[PDB]
């Protein structure tokens, strides 16, 4: 709070990469968080025109 | 989840009976009470016209079973009366 | 083809159970046959007296003097 | 022609004011814009149904996102917040959870909390003590 | 020794209700960062959509523009709030 | 329909109603036909109720003109500098006095549509949600496959 | 073919069981039926929409009371599977004229004849 | 009874234990007391609260509006009392009620500013080869409310 409003605006909607290491899991339980995260579906701030995804790095 | 408000005797739905949809929503900022919701005036009639309903459903009950001792009763005094002279 | 999940088969079942408390309650009734005989003859009588009262009570309203001439308003003018 | 028509610009000009921003000769012409407005306004009600769908269905995603980043899942919450008494719905959780995130953060609280007497005492069953958040407030 | 949810990242939730058993009061004050947390501060059309794509991590159709009837539908005085 | 229609979103004029509440009608300008069957309903208003009307609220200035009209208009205009012209074309009296207080008791705004119903202009307290908060921070602010 | 199904009299007596399972008492039983319809009368035979109509649960979820007498049994037992049935029980008395307004029936089953909205 | 610690031996979440009701009711009292102290001598900032006003949850703070989809048959100025407030939020506490808070708690005010009717809004409709074709023009009346001061009182 007391941010102002350009600062605010951008921290709300910046987009946050994700590590994800993928040995020994399986590919579709793997799929689901990243797809998640992608979408933007673990923020509150979602919504599917105001483009809130973030990146997913799988190793 | 409403089940669970089954299980407590509360409505089913919380826009049921209950607090949140029967106390006034507002007053007058002097304390003067606001004049009554028309839900709330619609739902007393309904609840009003229900209890008269058991009332009256009651009482014919009763007033039932009273007439048939009654018929029951006499049934039985016209046969002691009619065993004699 | 179409086949039974266990949605199906759980909803089913609760109906199963209220149909089952439905037979409890109606399994002890209050009075017998020749109890309730006649024990609201009355007010049925008296319900239908007021159907009938309302169905051979209809005819025409009453016309007025008052509204007749109280379409002549419709040329007031000011003075 | 006896009385033939006089006010025929005004009846098309009623129906082009709704297709002024169509596509095509939508726009312009009055038999393709009759068929298409009189099709927008049946879009426009029925889409009332929608719109109100839409919103709940788009705060249980929200309400869903700010819970799992507590641990919960939605079940919980909202399933140990009606055995709360708290009342709240699902548009004031969601707005709780965007702006008031603490509030959002003390009610997942209060959802695991109840969540885990109602482990507690449907695990350990029979008379004991109920739990602290259990109890009700009886109204009569 | 119990807590609720990892009392650690937001606000310091505590949880209480009254003694009428009505109300529950959350006491929820905020979590700092701490100091030892923390890092000091560090003291042509188609190359150009392809440029922009890699730059922006989006796809390269939202690069390409569009005609006139799309420019001008446009709002250009849309209404504010907050 | 909505995307045919202007929206907007909600608001006041002034902030009307922080510090205290202002009429936002300034002006009613009632034309009414002398012979004309068209403002009867206008005229039993002029005589019945313009009077009360003028003194229940005193910030509103009416203005009766009274010439020979062939449809009769009430024209609200407000403190915003918008104008309302609406037709009190054979209504009775009743209905054009629901109709005053009905301009009465609005304001200049246009009655496009409302986007959202409610409008805060500090909508949170406790600081708004940024992907940051909700989320643990690390020793020395490390990331993860950092080694020092 | 499809025709209106007579139930015999052994699906209609209870068993101690039951009296164990529900709240029911074969001595002294209750005198008012509270009956909701909770299943469409549509894709129903049109008898069992009249009785529908007879026993006044055209609206769904809306309780009706009724009495505990052979023949209002005898229509209910026609539209079992449409309905639910449970006792109007009264745990204060039936409500008197002061008590008329200021009742409300719970969702127990029970009518209760002071309805304060102030917590115990 | 023992059995061995396998993959299916243990329940896989993890156990809570949760405290017991002497020191929880102590520690409930004393953080009853610390948020009553913060409502006595001021600590807070501003509030909100969740409104139960109408028919639906208005999450609400002072200085704003509300608008409501019905006439309230109210002049245009009048000062009202929303009862019914659920929820009452600042920075560093909460009160909830179970469902509503106290009267004697929280006071929450609101002026109406204005008292309008919608935009008209279409109900149009239509099945086709049936010749069904209805439209119809509704407006429904508005008035719009104007918060003006969530007051708390340190009543727990």
């Amino acid at each position: 709070s007391s941010f102002s409003r350009a600062p605010q605006q951008w921290a709300t909607f910046a987009r946050i990469w994700y590590l994800l290491d993928g040995k020994m899991q399986p590919p579709g339980k793997l799929a689901a968080m990243a797809s998640i995260r992608l979408q933007g579906l673990h923020k509150p701030v979602y919504h599917a025109l105001s483009d809130c995804g973030d990146h997913v790095v799988i190793m | 989840g409403g089940q669970w408000r089954l299980q407590q005797g509360l409505a089913a739905n919380p826009s049921g009976y209950g607090p949140l949809t029967e106390l006034p929503d507002w007053s007058y900022a002097d304390g003067r009470p606001a004049p009554p919701m028309k839900g709330q005036l619609r739902r007393k009639a309904e609840r009003e016209t229900f209890a008269r309903r058991v009332v009256l459903l009651s009482q014919e009950m009763d007033a039932g079973l009273q007439a048939w001792q009654l018929r029951q009763q006499k049934l039985q005094e016209e046969q002691r009366k009619q065993e004699n002279a | 083809p179409r086949f039974v999940s266990l949605r199906a088969k759980q909803n089913m079942i609760r109906r199963l159970e209220i149909e089952a408390e439905n037979h409890y309650w109606l399994s002890m009734p209050y009075m017998t046959r020749e109890q309730e005989r006649g024990h609201a003859a009355v007010r049925r009588r008296e319900a239908f007296e007021a159907i009938k009262a309302a169905a051979t009570s209809k005819f025409p309203p009453h016309r007025f003097i008052a509204d007749q001439l109280d379409h002549l308003n419709v040329t007031k003018k000011w003075s | 022609l006896r009385n033939r028509v006089t006010d025929r610009y005004f009846r098309i000009q009623e129906v082009l004011k709704h297709a002024r921003h169509f596509r095509g000769r939508k726009n312009r012409c009055y038999r393709l814009a009759v068929r298409t407005v009189i099709r927008a306004f049946v879009k426009c009600t029925k889409a009332r149904y929608l719109k109100k769908k839409n919103m709940r269905t788009l705060w249980i995603n929200r309400i869903t996102a700010a819970s799992q980043e507590h641990g919960l899942k939605y079940p919980a919450l909202i399933g140990n917040l009606v055995k709360c008494q708290v009342e709240l719905n699902r548009k004031v959780l969601a707005d709780l959870a965007i702006y008031e995130p603490k509030t959002f953060k003390s009610l997942a609280a209060l959802a695991s909390r109840r969540r885990h007497e109602g482990f507690a005492a449907a695990l350990g069953d029979g008379k004991e003590p109920e739990g602290i958040f259990s109890r009700v407030v009886q109204y009569h | 020794t119990y807590s609720p949810l990892p009392d650690d990242y937001n606000c310091n939730v505590e949880l209480a209700l009254t003694s009428d058993g009505r109300t529950i009061v959350c006491y929820h004050p905020s979590v700092d960062i701490p100091y030892e947390h923390t890092k000091p501060i560090p003291r042509e059309e188609g190359p150009m959509i392809e440029q922009l794509s890699k730059m922006f991590f989006t796809t390269k159709h939202r690069w390409y523009p569009h005609g006139r009837y799309h420019r001008c539908r446009k709002n250009l005085n849309p209404p504010k709030d907050r | 329909t909505a995307r045919g229609t202007p929206s907007r979103f909600l608001a006041s004029v002034l902030h009307n109603g922080l510090g205290r509440y202002v009429q936002q009608l300034q002006r009613l300008s009632f034309s009414v036909s002398r012979d004309g069957a068209s403002s009867r309903g206008a005229r039993e208003f002029v005589e019945r109720e313009v009077i009360d009307f003028a003194r229940r609220n005193p910030g509103v200035v009416i203005y009766v003109n009274s010439r020979p009209c062939c449809v009769p208009r009430v024209v609200a205009e407000y403190l915003n500098g918008a104008v309302r012209e609406e037709s009190i074309h054979c209504k009775s009296v009743e209905e054009i006095s629901t109709l005053v207080q009905k301009l009465a008791d609005q304001s200049g705004l246009d009655v496009i549509r409302i986007r959202k119903p409610f409008h805060t202009d500090n909508p949170s307290i406790q600081g708004q949600w940024h992907p940051f908060t909700n989320k643990p921070t690390t020793f020395r602010g490390l990331r993860p496959r950092e080694v020092q | 073919k499809f025709t209106r199904s007579r139930i015999p009299e052994k699906v209609f007596q209870a068993s101690p069981e039951d009296h164990e399972k529900y709240g029911g008492d074969p001595q002294n039983p209750h005198k008012l039926h509270i009956v909701t319809r909770i299943k469409s009368t549509r894709r129903r035979p049109y008898w069992e929409k009249d009785i529908i109509k007879m026993l006044g649960l055209e609206k769904a979820h809306t309780p009706q009371v009724h009495k505990n007498i052979p023949s209002v049994n005898a229509k209910l037992k026609v539209v079992k599977h449409l309905i639910r049935i449970k006792p109007l029980k009264l745990p204060q008395g039936l409500p008197a004229e002061e008590n008329m307004s200021n009742t409300c029936l719970k969702s127990t089953g029970e009518l209760v004849v002071q309805w304060h909205l102030k917590p115990v | 009874g023992y059995v061995p610690k396998t993959s299916l031996s243990s329940p896989p979440w993890p156990e809570v234990v949760l405290p017991d009701p002497v020191e929880e009711t102590r520690h409930h009292a004393e953080v009853v007391k610390k948020v009553n102290e913060m409502i006595v001598t001021g600590q807070y900032g501003r509030l909100f609260a969740v409104v139960h006003f109408a028919s639906r949850q208005w999450k609400v703070t002072s200085e704003d509006l509300i608008l409501i989809g019905n006439e309230l048959d109210l002049a245009c100025g009048e000062r009202i009392r929303l009862e019914k407030v659920l929820l009452v939020g600042a920075d560093n506490f909460t009160l909830l009620g179970k469902p509503l808070l106290g009267k004697d708690l929280v006071r929450v005010e609101a002026t109406v500013i204005e008292k309008t009717e919608s935009w008209p809004r279409i109900i149009m409709r239509f099945r086709k080869r049936k010749n069904f074709k209805k439209k119809r023009i509704v407006t429904t009346p508005q008035t719009v409310l104007r918060i003006n001061s969530i007051e708390i009182a340190p009543c727990l």
